[PDB]
This record gives structure tokens, sequence and C-alpha cells, in this order.
């Protein structure tokens, strides 16, 4: 692929449950994509223009643990399945695509970078299909064009019989 | 109950 990615974990359980409860995260925040957890689920946020964006089926209407206590959504749009918090200092903010490319790259929670064919405003097909369990936890993850700009964030897999062949996504125009 | 940054992905 043309983009590479790696993860670095920042907390595990005890730190997780304790920080959701308290709402204060003193950790140093880095990188273009935040890995997120709540009690029940796991998902991604993509930093675009100073907003951390993720899927409403994952964050609900929750605050995001921050340096100075819990951070309030500044964007909450249930039908689009989109929410937005002002990104914490440290986040690497990315930029909206304008090249209109149809070669896209999905970045997953594991930092794989997998090729996607843009098919509509909000649909993209996996060039090589994957098991759906491999995309699990990756909602909110970025779809990249080949110069590394946001075309959208990952919403849901389209899957028959446990293999994922396409993906719905929230097109960055929505953000 | 607040969402928590449990890790991050660095882009290249
Ligand atoms: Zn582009």
């Amino acid at each position: 692929a043309p983009i590479t990615a790696y993860s670095q974990q920042t907390r595990g359980l005890l730190g997780c449950i304790i920080t959701s409860l308290t709402g204060r995260d003193k950790n140093q925040v880095d990188g273009e994509v935040q890995v997120l957890s709540t009690a029940t689920q796991s998902f991604l946020a993509t930093c675009v223009n100073g907003v951390c964006w993720t899927v409403y089926h994952g964050a609900g209407s929750k605050t995001l643990a921050g340096p100075k206590g819990p951070i309030t959504q500044m964007y909450t749009n249930v039908d689009q399945d989109l929410v937005g918090w002002p990104a914490p200092p440290g986040a690497r903010s990315m930029t909206p695509c304008t090249c209109g490319s149809s070669d896209l790259y999905l970045v997953t929670r594991h930092a794989d970078v997998i090729p996607v064919r843009r098919r509509g405003d909000s649909r993209g097909s996996l060039l090589s299909p994957r098991p759906v369990s491999y995309l699990k936890g990756s909602s909110g993850g970025p779809l990249l064009c080949p110069s590394g700009h946001v075309v959208g964030i990952f919403r849901a897999a389209v899957c028959t019989r446990g293999v994922a062949k396409a993906v719905d996504f929230i097109p960055v125009e929505s953000m | 109950g607040s969402v928590v940054i449990v890790g991050r992905i660095i882009l290249s």
C-alpha cells in the first residue's frame, strides 16, 4: 500500500474503567486516529481539522475523557451516525480530500491499511474481501485517498456469511 | 460514563 500505519496501546482495563468513571485522562495524546473504548464496545476516532470524529452507534452521546475532565460533543448527529469532540491537544489533525480519487484505503484498529474501491457517496468495496471479525472495532476509522487525506470514516461492514465485501462510510462532506 | 482513549494509530 501507499500509506503505512502502526498502533501503540495506551491503557488497559483498570485504567479504562477508572477513566470512564472519572472522565479525566492525563495521558499524552498523539497520532491521527484515537483508539476508543467504552464499557461494552470498541471503535475508532479520526482527527480531522481539530475535531475527533466517530460513529454515534459507538459513542452515543458520551463525553470523551480529557486532560481537564470530560469533553462534551460539539457535534452530535444521530441520523448521520456521526459525532465529534474538539480534539485533545496532541492529536494529529488530518485534512479533507479534494482529489476525488476512487482508490481508497481503510485504516483498521490494528493499523492494517486495506484497499477500497469508491463505489458511491458512502460506499466503497473491499478489493480483497476480509472476514468481518477483522474489521471489528474499526468503526470511526479513516478512509484515505492515496495522498493521505480523509475521504470519510468507517461506519459499517457489508457482509454475507462472515466475509466483508463492502463498507458503508460517512463521506467527509458530512463532517 | 465517558468514552476513553485506550491507544492510538500513527499515520505514514
Ligand atoms: Zn484526495
